[PDB]
């Protein structure tokens, strides 16, 4: 079976160069097309360009044409992605793909689309340096208490690079809670919430907790909110 | 260059209900070499259907490829629970290769205004000097939501930011949250902090708020 | 067209 595997995810600063390595295994390598597509946040696939490794030709979009380089080595079967020149806009998660074949095996006859990708690979281009964030509560309305339903949350606010992850009382609650994607600062720093309804009559019963976890500071918070 | 268009953006349709994807051509598509890939959210594209027609071993046979030239169609039979996802048609006809900004098949289900709800900052983050203000507009259909921020009744422009959920996998709603930041001293200046909200839902704008320091 | 070459190897390398 035909696997691809790229390098972790990193943050470069403007005007600099990043190296995303793809390593494939299974099948043949230096007969099949290899290409990059990368994809911003929130936007569309883009083909950057790709390489035949037994005759180490490459193949660029016209756009990409000048500050990349695409590389194949045989001897460890492994492709690179060479972008220069990184400006904000170069932020996405860059995957490699390789084209399927026809019939049994993965050694048949080529087919020119993308059959195999790679997990991807997130390439931040940015001047900000690790941070953990500071988790604020969002407490409870206590204007709902008397029956109905309530709204309680967590600001997870300044932090880099992505990811963050959130749970809440340990994974135990699930039902109506609502994670949403962080959104990019002027500082150039992280925030997201995440919220969760519950009945306003658990809010004297019940506890709640976000658990939030952000590795590259080590930050792992678990914060109770309560009504105010 | 050739460029792909798949219009409509987004198609709103029920589960088990047939769908039909466009993807035109402004040039003709070389010996029909044209794919289709399926994304969900935080995966890798898939490959669906490669020249033109070809379905890959594995591939679900409820998806199926036609037409030529300049224009191609994805159709998929009867939509899954798992088919609700972007489709991104690819032509590979030419060297240049190029994608169409894709098409995200949706569950249509019934109008439901949001739920608006405000939260006045922690006292924790008033100790640090910032102050952010948060606005909740919880499980809405349709997607496209508006919201405003109004400070002692003045629009405010440039201090927010909002997000918006994937469908929920359950009820098929959305739920955004817009976040209204200032310095603490700023914060102090004003009184009534509101967040205003418009729907297809509502027949009037929703208006939720709070006076600082009550 | 350049995604048609690694087909044309594939033809070769097949028939000698």
């Amino acid at each position: 079976q035909v696997q691809l595997v790229q390098s972790g995810a990193e943050v470069k600063r403007p005007g600099s160069s990043v190296t995303v390595s793809c390593k494939a295994s299974g099948g043949s390598f230096s007969t099949y097309a290899l290409s990059w597509v990368r994809q911003a946040p929130g936007r569309g696939l883009e083909w950057m360009g790709g390489v035949i490794p037994l005759l180490t030709i490459t193949n660029y979009a016209p756009r990409f044409q000048g500050r990349i380089t695409i590389t194949a080595d045989r001897s460890t079967s492994t492709a690179y992605l060479e972008l220069n020149s990184l400006r904000p806009e170069d932020t996405a998660v860059y995957y490699c793909a390789r084209e399927g074949t026809t019939g049994w095996g993965w050694l048949g006859k080529p087919i020119g689309a993308f059959a195999h990708w790679g997990q991807g690979t997130l390439v931040t281009v940015s001047s900000a340096s690790t941070k953990g964030p500071s988790v604020f509560p969002l407490a409870p309305s206590s204007k709902s208490t008397s029956g109905g339903t309530a709204a309680l949350g967590c600001l997870v606010k300044d932090y880099f690079p992505e990811p963050v992850t959130v749970s809440w009382n340990s994974g135990a609650l699930t039902s109506g809670v609502h994670t949403f994607p962080a959104v990019l600062q002027s500082s150039g720093l992280y925030s997201l919430s995440s919220v969760v309804t519950v009945p306003s009559s658990s809010l004297g019963t019940q506890t709640y907790i976000c658990n939030v976890n952000h590795k590259p500071s080590n930050t792992k918070v678990d914060k109770k909110v309560e009504p105010k | 260059e050739i460029v792909l268009t798949q219009s409509p953006g987004t198609q709103s349709l029920s589960p088990g209900e047939r769908a039909t994807l466009s993807c035109r051509a402004s040039q003709s598509v070389g010996n029909n070499k044209l794919a289709w890939y399926q994304q969900r959210p935080g995966q890798a594209p898939r490959l669906l259907i490669y020249g033109a027609s070809s379905r890959p071993s594995g591939v679900a046979d409820r998806f199926s490829g036609s037409g030529s030239g300049t224009d191609f169609t994805l159709t998929i039979s009867r939509l899954e629970p798992e088919d609700f996802a972007v489709y991104y048609c690819q032509q590979y006809g030419q060297s240049l290769s190029t994608f169409g900004q894709g098409t995200k098949v949706e569950v249509k289900r019934t109008v439901a205004a949001p739920s608006v709800f405000i939260f006045p900052p922690s006292d924790e983050q008033l100790k640090s000097g910032t102050a952010s203000v948060v606005c909740l507009l919880n499980n809405f259909y349709p997607r496209e939501a508006k919201v405003q921020w109004k400070v002692d009744n003045a629009l405010q422009s440039g201090n927010s930011q909002e997000s918006v959920t994937e469908q929920d996998s359950k009820d098929s709603t959305y739920s955004l949250s817009s976040t209204l930041t200032l310095s603490k001293a700023d914060y102090e200046k004003h009184k009534v902090y509101a967040c205003e909200v418009t729907h297809q839902g509502l027949s009037s704008p929703v208006t939720k708020s709070f006076n600082r320091g009550e | 067209n350049w995604f048609d070459i690694t087909n044309w190897l594939w033809y070769i390398k097949k028939k000698k």
